[PDB]
């Protein structure tokens, strides 16, 4: 999670 | 003396895993290309171990990866694979063997750890973790490997385990203050220290360092910009923080974290913009  | 940090794989600006192998020399903070991997590979990790360069699992856009290759520090190639499928696992070197615990297969969270001898060139599965991780880096401290935060599927994590190779089980330690997954991990005079990552609603600049021998934390001055999913290395006696993704775009640039002046420097922005790339150094 958070990611691109 | 004369080490180099380099940097392999991950998430890159064509929105794909890629197979770029970069280097940088923060003596003369120049670039250069190495031989590409064989996969594609993101979510992956990557150690050096007795001037061979290990990149461990990941993921090729289709399935999550047990599969390893090395180099001679050249050319790639295969050696035997981990027993599981590992993204976004931590990573470490102890008593010239490769640690490789938690990560993700496409259904579960592990809890396990695994153990790599090139003298054979076998895994072997360990104990597992008390929670499973998927963003959660290794790091050893004299002897014993740490795992920090992460996500176990349902909540990002700032608890801390504890491998102790004597007793072959883990325990833990003092948490995290902030909940953190996709930090970089390395430990610095004898403080690990974590950077970055996310805590579930924002992407982090800010760090904190754990004392080992006070079993406590403390904040540390914030990075230039929020960076997840970045590696984290030391040289030199000095930190670095590496590419990553700041919540809106990919970044190509390394900041230094120095303790003489306590604070956050820019030293280049000329790599590949990427994130999730596996992280090691280099003794040339």
């Amino acid at each position: 999670p958070g990611g691109p | 003396a004369n080490e180099v940090l380099l940097v392999v794989g991950g998430f890159g600006s064509q929105q794909s895993p890629i197979d770029v192998v970069e280097k940088y020399d923060p003596k003369t903070q120049e670039w250069s290309f190495l031989p590409s991997i064989t996969r594609k590979r993101r979510y992956v990790a990557s150690v050096s171990l007795h001037d061979r360069i290990y990149v461990i699992g990941g993921y090729d856009g289709r399935s999550r990866l047990s599969s390893v290759e090395c180099l001679d520090y050249g050319v790639w190639y295969s050696v035997a694979p981990m027993n599981v499928r590992r993204g976004l696992a931590g990573a470490t070197t102890l008593g010239d063997m490769i640690y490789v615990s938690g990560g993700f297969d496409g259904s579960r969270r592990h809890t396990s750890m695994e153990r790599y001898d090139p003298n054979i060139d076998q895994w072997s599965m360990l104990g597992d973790m008390q929670t499973a991780r998927e963003g959660a880096g290794l790091v050893v401290a004299s002897g014993v490997i740490y795992c920090l935060g992460g996500y176990d599927g349902l909540n990002i994590l700032n608890s801390v385990e504890k491998y102790d190779p004597h007793t072959g089980h883990w325990t833990n330690v003092t948490p995290m203050a902030t909940k953190r997954s996709g930090a970089g991990v390395a430990l610095l005079n004898d403080h690990i220290y974590v950077v970055g990552g996310f805590d579930g609603t924002a992407h982090l600049s800010s760090v904190e360092a754990y004392n080992i021998r006070t079993d406590s934390w403390t904040t540390v001055t914030s990075m230039t910009t929020p960076r997840c999913y970045v590696g984290a290395t030391v040289l030199r006696g000095r930190l670095y923080a590496i590419a990553g993704y700041d919540g809106n775009s990919l970044l190509s640039s390394i900041e230094c974290y120095d303790p003489i002046i306590d604070s956050w420097e820019v030293v280049t922005s000329m790599g590949t913009q990427r994130c999730d790339a596996g992280v090691c150094v280099l003794r040339e």
